[PDB]
């Protein structure tokens, strides 16, 4: 009987843009989505199955979560959220089509007047736990999925927040500072502490570039210590049964733009004498 | 190679030849590289010869240039004919014993097991005696914590049912659950997140310029 | 603000020689406020005091240390000996947690 996100949409990367220039033409990135892939915010329903509604708004990423000024546009979407009937074949429900429009500030006490006016809101805070500051600098997805009772009442199921996703930033510089190793087995799995300027977790990854290959470092969005450090797990490379030692190239890259830093040296060798401990040649 | 009346023999597939038998303290040293006849009998692959432990081979230490114990050398190498034979030996019982030493990286038995997927022997080392929710000292990560970081969904669901406390944290104070932020096995993140802790389910946002967990 | 924990260290073990460089991720600390204690304790109750070695620009943006071990007390011992590491501020002298770091000899130091 809840609603869980099993795709969280793209935290970075999207500009929120303005009703003036037009709608838009693209929508809100599912979290898994790769320059190439893509996918989009999904839920999923449990302990239920059938008709029923899910209305999506805006709302602030800080604990007291108010409306937001801006409005999510697009299909289904009216009065500043999204709203459509839900599909009763599946308990998975993605959105294929979002977008955060966002207002300027001259006419933000206009967006909020209408919030409360069609009373759009989520977690219902009073008129004075709507202060004035307003980060408009993020926003988080609102989840309202609405059901039937195991009776007749139409149940409505506890909101659910997805992370903040932020606007454009850009053009910082990505430097790699440190590195702890430059060298590891071609079966990957070196472990590797990164120090670097300041990164953002959601927007960052380790680029292993080389003549026709490429690979990236495995770790998670809790490896990046404090913007400044990064540990992680090298990659196979391309030759797993490398006779000879390898130079390839490893970088930072942020994936919101492709930007890349400068690239570091780094030599893939065989397991040799080490897979077994030295043997062979008694 | 500071080889022994052995090492030869065993690097060597030998029978009796490999298998001298006796019957200053007959005992079997270890080469540059720490090795004790037992860790070839492992790395060679071949149980029978450590079948025959015959002089409580190396009690206390029994280590490589590594810090493995010969156990540590069956468990990353996979073999399971030595976790079975090099574990009847009467030593284990003991205190700091095996099913609880670790090399100079900190990794278990049943570290070195998860870091392979080798589901079998992390199955029986638990079975023995081992903690499942045994910490390495890097990062403090369980078992659990590696399954999600080498992405194994079959390991994590056999970590589940052998006791591993989904909770349980890291020196940076996260869950497995919070680890799987950024990375792809959907699977993995929905057989933990039910279990995991409300408040022990979400990463730091930016928090008075450090953001840490708490702990 | 500046709390004192040791959140990450690339290695927990190291040859009594020392000399072996360390990567160590941290709660904020202050470049010129920040050591790294090793330790001991003896049998006659004193303790083997040891320090890495480290420069204020080693102190990456607060919040971590690229640092090398000191040498152990008794770089000739046949088995690896535990001990302790941890954080002090010099300022008020306040430790992180005593977290555990295995001194291991070297089979293979010095004489061919």
């Amino acid at each position: 009987p809840y609603v869980e996100i099993i795709e969280q949409p793209k935290q970075r990367g999207m500009r929120f843009r303005y009703k003036c220039e037009g709608r838009s033409a693209g929508s809100i990135p599912g979290e898994r989505s790769t320059d190439t892939t893509k996918t989009h915010p999904t839920i999923k329903i449990n302990g239920y199955t059938g008709p029923g509604t899910v209305r999506i708004s805006l709302v602030t990423k800080d604990p007291p979560h108010r409306p937001h000024p801006h409005e999510l546009v697009g299909k289904d979407c009216r009065d500043g959220y999204y709203e459509a009937d839900l599909c009763p074949d599946r308990s998975i429900h993605s959105f294929q089509n979002l977008g955060i429009q966002c207002v300027k500030k001259r006419d933000l006490e206009q967006a909020i007047s209408q919030r409360i006016q069609t009373n759009n809101n989520p977690f219902h805070v009073p008129i004075e736990e709507q202060r004035g500051d307003y980060d408009l600098n993020a926003v988080r997805l609102c989840f309202q999925v609405t059901v039937r009772d195991p009776a007749g009442r139409p149940l409505l199921l506890t909101p659910v927040l997805s992370h903040p996703i932020f606007d454009n930033r850009a053009t910082a510089e990505l430097k790699i500072c440190r590195v702890n190793r430059n060298s590891g087995s071609c079966l990957g799995g070196d472990e590797i502490f990164l120090l670097c300027d300041k990164v953002q977790k959601e927007d960052i990854e380790v680029y292993f570039t080389g003549p026709g290959w490429e690979a990236r470092g495995s770790f998670s969005q809790a490896d990046v210590h404090r913007q400044v450090a990064i540990v992680f797990r090298t990659p196979p490379y391309a030759d797993p049964s490398l006779q000879a030692p390898v130079r390839v190239s490893m970088q930072l890259r942020r994936p919101s733009d492709r930007e890349l830093s400068e690239p570091m040296e780094f030599q893939y060798l065989p397991d040799t004498d080490d897979r077994h401990r030295i043997e062979e040649k008694r | 190679d500071g080889d022994s009346f052995l090492h030869l023999a065993i690097i060597h597939e030998e029978k009796a030849l490999t298998m001298e038998v006796i019957r200053l303290a007959f005992l079997n040293f270890q080469n540059n590289l720490q090795q004790t006849p037992l860790h070839l009998a492992v790395i060679t692959n071949q149980p029978e010869i450590a079948e025959a432990l015959l002089g409580a081979g190396c009690d206390p230490e029994l280590r490589d240039f590594r810090g493995n114990t010969p156990l540590h050398l069956a468990c990353e190498q996979g073999c399971l004919a030595s976790v079975g034979v090099l574990t009847q030996s009467c030593t284990t019982p003991h205190l700091h014993s095996i099913l609880k030493a670790t090399n100079y990286n900190g990794h278990t038995c049943l570290h070195l097991a998860s870091i392979h997927g080798y589901l079998g022997i992390v199955e029986l080392l638990v079975s023995l005696g081992a903690d499942v929710n045994a910490q390495e000292p890097c990062n403090g990560r369980t078992a659990l914590h590696l399954a999600v970081d080498l992405q194994n969904p079959d390991l994590v669901s056999l970590l589940l049912k052998c006791g591993a406390d989904v909770n349980r944290v890291t020196y940076q104070g996260y869950s497995p659950y919070q680890l799987t932020w950024g990375r792809p096995s959907t699977r993995i993140q929905q057989q933990l997140g039910q279990l995991t802790l409300e408040n022990l389910q979400m990463l730091p946002e930016s928090e008075d310029e450090e953001s840490y967990d708490t702990e | 603000a500046s709390n004192l924990k040791i959140v990450r260290m690339d290695r927990t073990a190291g040859c009594v020689t020392g000399g072996e460089e360390i990567y160590l991720l941290c709660d904020k600390v202050q470049k010129d406020d920040i050591q790294i204690r090793f330790y001991e304790e003896e049998e006659n109750g004193g303790v083997w005091e040891g320090f890495g070695d480290f420069s204020p620009t080693d102190v990456h943006r607060q919040f971590a240390i690229v640092f090398k071990t000191p040498k152990y007390k008794d770089v000739n011992i046949t088995k690896p000996a535990s001990v302790f590491v941890q954080l002090r501020r010099k300022s008020d002298l306040e430790t992180s947690e005593p977290k555990p770091f295995l001194y291991y000899p070297e089979i293979k130091d010095k004489e061919e």
